[PDB]
């Protein structure tokens, strides 16, 4: 299986201890 | 507290949808937790409709949790989110910057310190450059240099600014080897592509979920046993479709549906992005309206209905590299006299 983040994607940084979303992002252009 | 947790996740998705609406094709980075915390701090001084509008806008249900329990929940959360290990640094702070002669109620300043960790810094807003430096330096210190000009313009008649910052720096449990980073295509769309530094890992076992109904693939890269990055990769031309399905329910389903899977190759760009926002229009859309008008009741701050919100600003940065991730954000609520 290959997972290739070569197109727009979401990244969500979370903490399980508190069930918190620290940061949410959509990357449409990483350049 | 599962109640705080659910409200904060719901608020995150509501904010995300409206931030995308500003510019649906642009990069997005924000800290929903920073904005929730800053507005909860403001609510400590709010009464009556101003108060209920803030708490309901933050997605709290006042029939299941009182104002006091909400603040107690933020106090607990904040104490947990200041921690340091070799793998993870996290800091969050709150502050108020106040015209020196403005009389503040002792209850408010006591509660702000006890519950939100907020000191009060005397600020001469009529010396706008000095006031902006004081605030921006506080955010620069708290974010270890990563957010430096949160406040650009600041009304010389400002009475108070409430500020939250968050700082996060972590190592991946499975770091990428820089030797395996190479320039590779990134498709901005089916027909537009550029070359970016593309990190890669080989033969790794991580939590994985293919959502065929939503045409997306989900993987989780851990930093520690509690902190992780959930990545959602829509199939080509399905980003808007996936965005349309986002919610607390959908995110929980993604997490519950993850299973460890052997991955032949994972490719992820090395990138650093930054955005800044004025949140007035969004907060009004979310029902937080009286705080911005002459009907505002912030009399828990001063003992009179003599303050209202003028501007809400947010700035956030996200840096992803082979060893880990750094992300920071700050929120300022600027307050005028009335
Ligand atoms: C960190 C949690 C989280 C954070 C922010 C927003 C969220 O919606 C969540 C979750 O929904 C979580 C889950 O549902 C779990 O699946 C979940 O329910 C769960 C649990 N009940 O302890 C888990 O430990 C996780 N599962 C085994 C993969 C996962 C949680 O990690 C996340």
């Amino acid at each position: 299986t290959i997972v290739r983040f070569n197109r727009p994607f979401l990244m969500i940084i979370v903490d399980h201890f508190t069930w918190s979303i620290f940061f949410m992002s959509k990357v449409t252009n990483p350049k | 507290d599962r109640g705080l947790a659910s409200a904060n996740v719901d608020f995150a998705f509501s904010l995300y949808k409206q931030l995308v609406l500003k510019a649906p094709d642009k990069n997005v980075i924000f800290s929903p937790l920073s904005i929730s915390t800053a507005l909860a701090f403001l609510s400590l001084g709010a009464h009556n409709t101003t108060l209920t509008e803030i708490l309901k806008g933050l997605k709290f249900n006042l029939t299941e949790t009182s104002e006091a329990e909400i603040h107690q929940s933020f106090q607990h959360l904040l104490r947990t989110l200041n921690q340091s290990s070799d793998e993870l640094q996290l800091s969050m702070g709150n502050a108020m910057f106040v015209k020196e002669q403005l009389s503040l109620l002792d209850r408010f300043t006591e509660d702000a310190k006890r519950l939100y960790g907020s000191e009060a810094f005397a600020t001469d807003f009529q010396d706008s450059a000095a006031a902006k430096k004081l605030i921006n330096d506080y955010v620069k210190n708290g974010t270890r240099g990563k957010i430096t000009d949160l406040i650009k313009d600041l009304d010389s008649q400002t009475m108070m600014v409430l500020v939250n910052y968050i700082f996060f720096k972590a190592k991946f449990e499975m770091p990428f080897d820089p030797q395996d980073t190479h320039q590779s295509r990134f498709y901005l769309s089916k027909k537009k592509y550029v070359m970016v530094p593309m990190m890669s890992l080989h033969h790794l076992t991580i939590p994985y979920f293919r959502d065929e109904e939503l045409s997306c693939t989900v993987v989780q890269l851990n930093y520690t046993g509690n902190a992780s990055a959930l990545f959602i990769l829509p199939d080509q031309d399905k980003m808007e479709e996936v965005e349309a399905m986002l919610s607390q329910e959908t995110l929980a389903r993604f997490f519950d549906s993850l299973e460890f899977r052997e991955i032949g190759e994972l490719y992820l760009p090395k990138f650093s992005i930054s955005r800044d926002y004025n949140l007035n229009d969004i907060l009004l859309q979310l029902g937080i309206e009286e705080a911005f008008t002459s009907k505002a009741d912030l009399s828990g701050i001063t003992g009179a209905r003599n303050l209202a919100v003028s501007q809400v600003v947010h700035k956030a940065v996200l840096d992803v590299f082979e060893e880990g991730t750094e992300a920071s954000a700050a929120t300022a609520l600027e307050v005028l006299f009335q």
